[PDB]
C-alpha cells in the first residue's frame, strides 16, 4: 500500500550537485513528516534531514547545513534533498523515510524508501581489467582445486560476474568490492572445482561492467 | 549530540534462542528508542517503537526495554530471517536524530578451518606494471582470521587489502581474499611470496607460498 | 523575557510543533532539556490553535526525577495554567487565562494529581469558539541545572489561538 521510490542518485564530482527526489503513494502524503537517512559505504544510519508536514519545520544535521536543503510538494506527492557542494564523505545510499510528526519526542520512521545511491568521486567511468587467478595444482590444491579471476580497476560499481556461462555456481565465491587507493575498485571471483577435472574441464569467467559496457570473458587455465 | 553504543557488535546464536542486544546512551534518556532491522542489500525497516509498538508486519518475538542509560531490545526466539543488522536510535534529544553504529545477528555454527590457496600474478597482469598476489580462505567459521603477507619472510604492511564475503546461506561459513598490490620491478626483486593463515580451526597457522619463477 | 538569562539568539533556537493527536495537542519536554555539553540552548514547543476543543498538554520534568539533572529548574508561571506569560513591547508579563480566552476551563484534576506544574505536567482545555487571536507562553528552565561542565536547556511554550468557530 505505502510506497517511497526514489530517484535522482549518482556519481558526482566534488564540489558538484544533485537532487534526489522520493516519490509517495498509499497515504495522505500532506500528513506526515518527511525524512532522508544516509548510509555510507561499511557504515552505519545517519540522519541527514526532515521536513513537517506543511513545510513549516526543517531540520538538519551539522554537516550538511549550508549545502543541502529539504523540501517538498503536497500536490505533487514528492520529497526533495537538494545537495550542494558535494564532498566525498557525502558517498551513501540516502533514504527517504516516513514519520507522523516531528515532535520533542520525534517520531519513528515507519516507512522507508528503496534508497538512491550517491558516489561522490574525482574518478571517470573505466572498464575492468580482467586478470586469471590461476589453479598451479600445488599451491591451490588440497584435493580440490580453487581457481578465479581479479577483476581489477573499474569505476563505478557493479560488475557481475558469472563463471560456465551460468552453468557453475556451486562453490563460487564473489567478493564484495574494495574501492582502492586510485580510486578505482576491485574484486576477485573464486571457484573450487575437482583437481582431476583441471586437465579436461574449460573455465572462462564470464564479468560485465554496465556503465562502460564492457563485457570480458576470460579463460583461467593452469 | 547523543552517541548511541551497541552492544555487542556481532552476536552469533543459533535460532529458537533468546537474543539481546544492547544499546547503550551516552547521556541518559526517559523517552524508548526506536529499533530498526536491515538485511543485506535492503532498505532499513521499523521494528519497534515502545515496549510494545511493533511496526504493521512485525512479529511479537521483537519487545524493547530499559531506561537511563542502558537499553535492549529482545528477540524471544529466532528465527532464520532474524539473521541481519540492528539500529538502534533516539528521538527525544534532537536534532541531530543519532542512530547507534549497529550490532550484526550472524548464526553459530561448528568451528569450520579455512582451505588456503594462493595465487601468483598473471603474466597479462605482469604486462601492465602492476603484480598483485592473492590469498583465498574458503568456507570457514568464525570470521575472525589473521592473514599476513610475507615476501623473502619480510612481513608486508599497508600494501594489502582484505574482502569478506556475506555469512553463507547454506553452511554459515564465510570466505575471504587477501590482495597484495606490488609495482612489477617490486615483484620481481624477491623470490618467495607467502600467505600466513591464523585460524581458531587451524592446528597450526597455515602458510602457502610460491617461488616467482615457477621455483 | 524569551531568552532568559542564557545568551542564545533566536536562529539559534530549536523550535518544534507540538504532538497533536486526536484533538489533544502535547508539549513533552523530559528529555529535551537535560544538560547538555552545547547548552544552553533554547527548546520551543509551538502550539498552533485552528480548532475546536483543543486540550492543551504541557510535561515539565519535576527537580529530582532523574537526580542530579534537574536540581534547579524552574518553571513561570507558578500558577500555570491559570497564569500565563504575555509578550508587551519589549516585556513578559503575567495575565489570567480566563480573562484572555472566554469559555476557556481548566480541569482541577490531570491524572488525579493536581493541575500545576508541580505535579509535572499542566493541561488546559479551550472553547469550541473562538473570536480573538491571543499569543501566550509558558517557560520549563533547566538551563541553570550544572552536570559535568554541561548546562541544561530553556524550554519554552508558545500557543497561538487563532480564531476559529
Ligand atoms: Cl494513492
Ligand atoms: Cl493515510
Ligand atoms: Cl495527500
Ligand atoms: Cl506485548
Ligand atoms: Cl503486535
Ligand atoms: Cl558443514
Ligand atoms: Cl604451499
Ligand atoms: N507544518
Amino acid at each position: 500500500e505505502v510506497q517511497l521510490v526514489e530517484s535522482g542518485g549518482g556519481l558526482v564530482k566534488p564540489g558538484g550537485s544533485l537532487r534526489l527526489s522520493c516519490a509517495a503513494s498509499g497515504f495522505a502524503f500532506s500528513t506526515y513528516a518527511m525524512s532522508w537517512v544516509r548510509q555510507a559505504p561499511g557504515k552505519g544510519l545517519e540522519w541527514v534531514s526532515s521536513i513537517s508536514e506543511s513545510s513549516s519545520y526543517t531540520y538538519y544535521t551539522d554537516s550538511v547545513k549550508g549545502r543541502f536543503t529539504i523540501s517538498r510538494d503536497n500536490a505533487k506527492k514528492s520529497l526533495f534533498l537538494h545537495m550542494n557542494s558535494l564532498r566525498a564523505e557525502d558517498t551513501a545510499v540516502y533514504y527517504c523515510a516516513r514519520s507522523d510528526g516531528l515532535s520533542m519526542i520525534a517520531a519513528p520512521f515507519d516507512y522507508w524508501g528503496q534508497g538512491a545511491r550517491v558516489t561522490v568521486s574525482s574518478a571517470s567511468t573505466k572498464g575492468p581489467s580482467v586478470f586469471p587467478l590461476a589453479p598451479s595444482s600445488k599451491s591451490t590444491s588440497g584435493g580440490t582445486a580453487a581457481l578465479g579471476c581479479l577483476v581489477k580497476d573499474y569505476f563505478p560499481e557493479p560488475v557481475t560476474v558469472s563463471w560456465n556461462s551460468g552453468a557453475l555456481t556451486s562453490g563460487v565465491h564473489t567478493f564484495p568490492a574494495v574501492l582502492q587507493s586510485s580510486g578505482l575498485y576491485s574484486l576477485s571471483s573464486v571457484v573450487t572445482v575437482p583437481s582431476s577435472s583441471l586437465g579436461t574441464q574449460t573455465y572462462i569467467c564470464n564479468v560485465n561492467h554496465k556503465p562502460s559496457n564492457t563485457k570480458v570473458d576470460k579463460k583461467v587455465e593452469p | 549530540e547523543i552517541v548511541l553504543t551497541q552492544s555487542p557488535a556481532t552476536l552469533s546464536l543459533s535460532p529458537g534462542e533468546r537474543a539481546t542486544l544492547s544499546c547503550r546512551t551516552s547521556q541518559s534518556l526517559s523517552i524508548s528508542l526506536v529499533w530498526y532491522q536491515q538485511k543485506p542489500g535492503q532498505a532499513p525497516r521499523l521494528l519497534i517503537s515502545d515496549a510494545s509498538n511493533r511496526a504493521p508486519g512485525i512479529p511479537a518475538r521483537f519487545s524493547a526495554s530499559g531506561s537511563g542509560t542502558d537499553f535492549t531490545l529482545t528477540i524471544s526466539s529466532l528465527e532464520p530471517e532474524d539473521f541481519a543488522v540492528y539500529y538502534c536510535q533516539q528521538r527525544s534529544n534532537w536534532p541531530p536524530i543519532t542512530f547507534g553504529q549497529g550490532t550484526r545477528l550472524e548464526m553459530k555454527r561448528t568451528v569450520a578451518a579455512p582451505s588456503v590457496f594462493i595465487f601468483p600474478p598473471s603474466d597479462e597482469q605482469l604486462k601492465s606494471g602492476t603484480a598483485s598476489v592473492v590469498c583465498l580462505l574458503n568456507n570457514f567459521y568464525p570470521r575472525e582470521a589473521k592473514v599476513q603477507w610475507k615476501v623473502d619472510n619480510a612481513l608486508q604492511s599497508g600494501n594489502s587489502q582484505e574482502s569478506v564475503t556475506e555469512q553463507d546461506s547454506k553452511d554459515s561459513t564465510y570466505s575471504l581474499s587477501s590482495t597484495l598490490t606490488l609495482s612489477k620491478a617490486d615483484y620481481e626483486k624477491h623470490k618467495v611470496y607467502a600467505c600466513e593463515v591464523t585460524h581458531q580451526g587451524l592446528s597450526s597457522p597455515v602458510t602457502k607460498s610460491f617461488n616467482r619463477g615457477e621455483c | 523575557t524569551e531568552s532568559g538569562d542564557t545568551a542564545v539568539s533566536e536562529d539559534s533556537y530549536d523550535k518544534y510543533a507540538s504532538q497533536n493527536t486526536n484533538k489533544e495537542y502535547v508539549c513533552d519536554f523530559t528529555d529535551q532539556l537535560k544538560p547538555t555539553e552545547s547548552g544552553p540552548k533554547v527548546k520551543k514547543c509551538e502550539v498552533k490553535v485552528n480548532e475546536p476543543l483543543i486540550k492543551v498538554k504541557i510535561i515539565c520534568p519535576l527537580k529530582g526525577s532523574v537526580e542530579k539533572l534537574y536540581d534547579n529548574i524552574e518553571y513561570v508561571p507558578k500558577k500555570s495554567p491559570y497564569v500565563v506569560l504575555t509578550k508587551e513591547e519589549t516585556k513578559l508579563k503575567e495575565k489570567l487565562l480566563s480573562k484572555l480566552i472566554y469559555g476557556l476551563l481548566i480541569s482541577p484534576t490531570v491524572n488525579e494529581k493536581e493541575n500545576n506544574f508541580k505535579e509535572g505536567v499542566i493541561e488546559f482545555t479551550l472553547p469550541p469558539v473562538v473570536h480573538k487571536a491571543t499569543v501566550f507562553y509558558f517557560i520549563c528552565d533547566n538551563s541553570k541545572t550544572e552536570d559535568d561542565n554541561k548546562k541544561g536547556n530553556r524550554g519554552i511554550v508558545e500557543v497561538y489561538v487563532e480564531p476559529y468557530g
